[PDB]
RNA sequence: AAGCUCGUAUCAGUUUUAUGAGGUAAAGCGAAUGAUUAGAGGUUCCGGGGUCUUGACCUAUUCUCAAACUUUAAAUAUGUAAGAAGUCCUUGUUACUUAAUUGAACGUGGACAUUUGAAUGAAGAGCUUUUAGUGGGCCAUUUUUGGUAAGC
RNA sequence: GAGAACAGAAAUCUCCAGUAGAACAAAAGGGUAAAAGCCCCCUUGAUUUUGAUUUUCAGUGUGAAUACAAACCAUGAAAGU
RNA sequence: GGUUGCGGCCAUAUCUACCAGAAAGCACCGUUUCCCGUCCGAUCAACUGUAGUUAAGCUGGUAAGAGCCUGACCGAGUAGUGUAGUGGGUGACCAUACGCGAAACUCAGGUGCUGCAAUCU
């Protein structure tokens, strides 16, 4: 019984961890720009730490969110590097999964000299119909047990579309 | 959860546990001035569901709240609007309705007339020289936050606008601009008569034939162009004035016979004989 | 050196109830209070306004006047050899309305009743109670209730 | 016994010998443990045990002592 | 010491009845926090030796504790009430308060006498002025702090 | 706790569990979860006039604190504060 | 009797794991011209009730369930305690006389009640 217990993509962040800040983010947050076509956001330090070399409200990383429709034209071509394949790992207990990339030219961009060479960080949130009863102000409440994410629902989830497989 | 941990646990309100009350500003909302004694403060309360709208008059009590008035969207239909009945506009009519009825209620109805004029105009009801003070109540929202046209505001219009004192402020009513600290009659009154439903209407029509047929439905199927819902709300409005009194849809069933199939549809619990049996079956099995 | 500050030896007293923090229900600000009514004082520990020094902690007074959201009690206290009045502002939080005279009240109620019931027909209509009396004289028996004799046990350890 | 009298000359003030009608380190008497055992509600773990109560779920207390 | 106003009158180092307040004695640790003995069953791409042990946490148990820990919680002490300045019925004042003669406070007039609202007692109760000496204390039972202890 | 290029016990991102085991300038004890904590917006009531009350107490002072009245203001849709 | 709005007491109401739910209601759900708010119409705002679904929320039932609540000559008149003696004992402490009287433990039962308004085979 699946009438409307259907898997769907909920959202998709795009993460990338500069460990300095200047001149290195803006290039950084500028990839992120055209890549989504929204403004992305920065992040600070938490606390500082002397071996990674950042201080606390320092302002190190930056991060994206899409939804709808363009969540998915990224994420196939995300896909595209990985060659459809993904390990056993990269999928949680929760039915999330996600990977990383090093370079960001491959995904279509140009070079751009002016811009740099920066790695992704890709992260898909999956639910299904009726996630927005954690969400709403009025009346907030719990998913069931039988409606949640599971890992073993991703990965055949994961398997049925883009005929892609697992790792050991 | 360990047993430590349910044992030491407290439980919230119920009403907080399921979401629907806020404590904080019940009482501050309910509170009543210690040398005023037992003068009731009445609370004007607003409520959207979907495709819905309630509003009622409701004073606190030690037993419970009580009712003063009600006034249900659904009742819209026997005043001639029959499409939109959780719309800005649908909002002010049942705003209007509910001050309508208490005030008839009251016996207050011959004084505070309201507005006749309706032309998106801020102004409060004015008290009369030698006479009763208006009625007062305050404006209960609940959790909806605030912003500036939404429709809880419509209601508080309509309520204002049919001669009962709501104090407000006319900064978060449409057509307000955060830049200039001044409100915008001409087109506060347009959301009165379903403006802006109406510029939807004609716009959508030569964007989209499909959505346009998909959406407006019940419009196409009843012969309501786009410029016959401003004319109905101006009906509507003399259509409350005339017979505001509270009329209940007639029972098909009685109560009785309602309660006799749903009973069918009930589970009942279980004594402690057959709760025994149960666990002793079940050693015998296992 | 010496601490006597104003909520000094506090430590138990204003703390809140088991199991029993966090808002204070309703019907607290619903209930009220004229001049002339009786109410006892207990501090609330989460309303840090209008709240009564310690030494009334526990304390009977009456009313003597209404405020916003604050009443004004009376209380006698004994300073060297004699009571002083002592007024106090506290808010309703810190009150409650006591019953050492609603159930007397009742009793006034019942004593109008009776007087004028027995007014018809009897004299002496014997409203005034009594303090428990001496039993009676009664009969026991011993159908199927025959004494049964006890003897006292001798020392065991059953450690 | 004689090793806890030797132990008394080494503390202050007056002990007591006691022989306990219990079975062991057990607040059971002797014949309360000996019928729970035979009837197979005293499990071993480690140097004491554990025994099976009438509540709690019979998911729980069927897995353990099984042959009671 | 001088009295003064009055004299059945209210009062009481007391009990009873109704109704509050408290966190000490005790108790508790397979209840929170903090100590603390012993095994048992499990857990690791996440300690270290060795091809399998010792430490770590997890779960179910076990021994023993707290002036500055605690769910529970006495005994003794402790607040208030037990009527005439009371109760009830009717309706007058106001610039306060209420959507409103709605309410609040204070009153007019009417109805109910001392089994008139538990017990016991009461060299009567209430009140004012003025001034002496004193402001080194010590002992006993019980509770209790410092100290090995002390006629400390 | 389960996951994500560089990335590791600790950088950033996502979900789940989470009665407060956090935080609230300072000593400690109370208090607090759609807040009294975190972030954002607007502000000066940390204002004017003179009384009453609580604590230490001789029912003196000083310090601190509580509830009002009469003004003028802030904030909020509003009750309110 | 079901359901919704507003509540009162604030776990008999919570928590864990499962099953069920006619009618209506509630809800998920569809859309982005307009008021409005965001990195993201996810949250918040508006529009439609039209395209869909009882999957979840929600409500009820089930469990020698955990927790919670109530009671018991269950433990126990035990621990503790007011008062008394030219009582016992080197002492530490203890017994008796006239009174008050716990907690843990054990067992049994219970698993929300209810006020105002509206609505429904
Ligand atoms: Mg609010
Ligand atoms: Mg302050
Ligand atoms: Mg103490
Ligand atoms: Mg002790
Ligand atoms: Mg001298
Ligand atoms: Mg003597």
């Amino acid at each position: 019984q699946n009438p409307m217990r259907d898997l769907k993509i909920e959202k998709l962040v795009l993460n990338i961890s500069v460990g300095e800040s200047g001149d290195r983010l803006t290039r950084a947050s500028k990839v992120l720009e055209q890549l989504s076509g929204q403004t992305p956001v920065q992040s600070k330090a938490r606390y500082t730490v002397r071996t990674f070399g950042i201080r606390r409200n320092e302002k190190i990383a930056v991060h994206v969110t899409v939804r709808g429709p363009k969540a998915e034209e990224i994420l196939e071509r995300g896909l595209k590097v990985k060659e459809y394949q993904l390990r056993d790992r990269n999928f949680s207990a929760t039915g999330n999964f996600g990977f990383g990339i090093d370079e960001h030219i491959d995904l279509g961009i140009k070079y751009d000299p002016s811009i740099g060479i920066f790695g992704m960080d890709f992260y898909v949130v999956m639910n299904r119909p009726g996630a927005r009863v954690t969400r709403r102000k009025r009346c907030k409440g719990t998913v069931g047990n039988s409606h949640k994410t599971t890992k073993e629902d991703t990965v055949s989830w994961f398997k049925q579309k883009y005929d892609a497989d697992v790792l050991d | 959860k360990s047993s430590a941990y349910s044992s030491r646990f407290q439980t919230p309100f119920r009403r907080r546990r399921e979401g629907k009350t806020d404590y904080y500003q019940r009482k501050r909302l309910v509170t009543q001035h210690k040398a005023k004694y037992n003068t009731p403060k009445y609370r004007l309360v607003v409520r959207f569901t979907n495709k819905d709208i309630i509003c009622q008059i409701i004073s606190s009590t030690i037993t419970g709240d009580v009712v003063l008035a009600a006034a249900y969207s659904h009742e819209l239909p026997r005043y001639g609007i029959t499409h939109g009945l959780t719309n800005w506009a649908a909002a002010y009519a049942t705003g209007l309705l509910i001050a309508r009825r208490t005030l008839q209620k009251l016996g207050l109805d011959e004084t505070y007339k309201g507005v006749e004029e309706v032309e998106g105009e801020y102004e409060l009801t004015e008290a009369v020289e030698d006479g009763p003070r208006p009625f007062k109540v305050f404006l209960d929202i609940g959790l909806q936050r605030t912003t500036t046209g939404a429709r809880v505001f419509g209601a508080l219009k309509g309520a204002s606008d049919g001669g009962l004192y709501v104090p407000h402020s006319e900064n978060r009513f449409p057509g307000w601009d955060f830049e200039t600290e001044e409100i915008d009659p001409e087109l506060l009154r347009s959301y009165i008569f379903g403006g802006h439903v109406s510029q939807y209407m004609e716009e959508l029509a030569d964007d989209d034939e499909e959505r346009f047929s998909e959406l407006f439905k019940g419009y196409l199927a009843d012969d309501i162009d786009a410029d016959s819902l401003e004319d109905i709300y101006t009906s509507a409005h003399e259509a409350i004035r005339a017979d505001p009194a509270f009329k209940p849809t007639e029972k098909k069933f009685t109560k009785e016979q309602y309660a006799a199939e749903s009973k069918k549809y009930r589970q009942t619990k279980l004594s402690k004989e057959e709760r025994a049996a149960r666990v002793a079956a079940k050693i015998a099995a296992l | 050196g010496k601490s006597h500050g104003y909520r000094s030896r506090t430590r138990y007293m204003f703390q809140r109830d088991f199991r029993k923090h966090g808002a204070v229900h309703l019907s607290t600000y619903l209930k009220v209070y004229k001049v002339g009514d009786i109410v006892d004082i207990k501090a609330n520990g989460s309303i840090q306004k209008g709240m009564p020094h310690k030494f009334y902690q526990g304390k009977t007074g009456v009313v003597y006047n209404v405020t916003k959201s604050s009443v004004g009690v009376i209380i006698n206290k004994m300073v060297g050899n004699r009571y002083l009045e002592k007024r106090l502002n506290l808010r309703v939080e810190h009150i409650k309305h006591s019953k050492c005279r609603q159930e007397f009240l009742e009793r006034v109620k019942a004593n109008a009743a009776k007087r004028a019931e027995a007014k018809a027909q009897g004299v002496a209509v014997q409203l005034k109670r009594q303090p428990a009396q001496p039993r009676e004289s009664r009969i026991v028996s011993t159908e199927g209730n025959v004494p049964q004799t006890l003897a006292p046990v001798p020392y065991e350890t059953f450690i | 016994v004689e090793g806890l009298r030797r132990a008394r000359y080494k503390f202050p003030g007056q002990q007591k010998i006691i022989l306990s009608k219990k079975w062991g380190f057990t607040n059971l008497d002797r014949p309360e443990y000996l019928k729970k055992r035979e009837a197979g509600e005293v499990k071993d773990d480690g140097a004491f045990v554990k025994f099976l109560s009438k509540k709690g779920s019979l998911e729980n207390n069927i897995r353990e002592f099984p042959e009671y």
